[PDB]
């Protein structure tokens, strides 16, 4: 009766009290960062808009 | 629509998906030519070092999981992402034999979204093993209200033994909703659980209105709408 209830409560119906998706992601993050330079060093800082970049950045920032 | 499901991967993915972009159309346009490439071998060291901890990490996950279907998805995209890795070495070294290598350019590029396709997949499968977590949940909260065409007072506790599931789902699907980065989406998810939850004092009283047989069908009609709201979110969930 009152264990038919638990028998199903048991399939994680619970509190959780207490970092792999933080880890995981943590290491997405490090991948996307060596990719980023790695891809900012191969062009070399030049002929693409970094003006706009800034501003935009700027802009946000009276925002975000 | 957005491309990546999630606020999370869109803020990884985006940028190196629109930086790749960057390259095609300076190459296309010939911004690059006749210049010496500064030696990579060391960024493409970093990048082999990230690559190899997220492997690792991946590697763990995989063996200690309890999700099978995790099991078997996350390995490919390893693999893909150590040979991506490959492509990346030798367009290292062939810009380091010749600094003005225009055939390196190549795998430079495939190397690039070699990574970034990878990464993408790993995460995308972490994603939907974090979703069958939600689905778990709400999977129960349905077979718990199955339960309730067999229930005198003696037989209410019931409604107090599901409180906590109850919020669980609640938890899980706003900070869900939190993170979908398809609007329609996540209006979808908040109007079903609002409704559960709205309906929930409704079903618990329909229950009490248990002390005929209509009281009976008017319990049955709102476990029936509360379970379409439910598989409404777990459906929706999936998308």
């Amino acid at each position: 009766e009152e264990r038919l209830e638990s028998i199903i409560s048991g399939a994680a119906l619970m509190a959780d009290s207490s970092d792999r998706r933080e880890r995981i992601v943590a290491e997405c993050n490090a991948v996307r960062q060596a990719l980023q330079d790695l891809l900012s060093e191969y062009m070399g800082n030049a002929g693409r808009k970094e003006r706009s970049d800034a501003l935009n950045s700027a802009i946000d920032k009276m925002t975000k | 629509m957005p491309v990546f499901h999630t606020r999370t991967i869109e803020s990884i993915l985006e940028p190196v998906a629109q930086q790749i972009s960057h390259l095609v159309i300076m190459h296309e346009e010939g911004e690059v030519d006749g210049k010496a490439i500064p030696d990579l071998t060391a960024p493409v060291a970093a990048v082999q070092a990230a690559v190899s901890n997220l492997v690792r990490v991946g590697k763990e996950t995989v063996q200690t999981t309890e999700d099978q279907i995790l099991k078997r998805d996350m390995p490919p995209a390893f693999i893909k992402v150590e040979n991506a890795c490959t492509k990346l070495v030798q367009a290292a070294q062939m810009l380091q034999s010749d600094p003005y290598s225009v055939p390196a350019r190549d795998y430079l590029i495939d190397g690039s979204r070699g990574i970034l396709s990878g990464t993408s997949d790993l995460l995308l499968t972490f994603d939907e093993a974090e979703v069958r977590k939600i689905i778990r949940v709400c999977k129960g909260i349905l077979e718990y209200l199955t339960v309730a065409e067999v229930v005198t007072m003696e037989d209410v506790t019931y409604t107090k033994n599901l409180g906590p599931g109850m919020t669980k789902m609640a938890k899980m699907i706003d900070e869900r909703q939190q993170e979908l980065t398809h609007q329609e989406h996540r209006v979808m998810l908040v109007n079903s659980m609002n409704t559960v939850k709205e309906l929930l004092p409704v079903l618990i009283s329909a229950m009490k209105i248990f002390v005929i047989e209509e009281a009976l069908k008017n319990r049955n009609f709102t476990v029936e709408k509360m379970s379409a709201e439910i598989n409404e979110i777990i459906r929706v969930l999936q998308l």
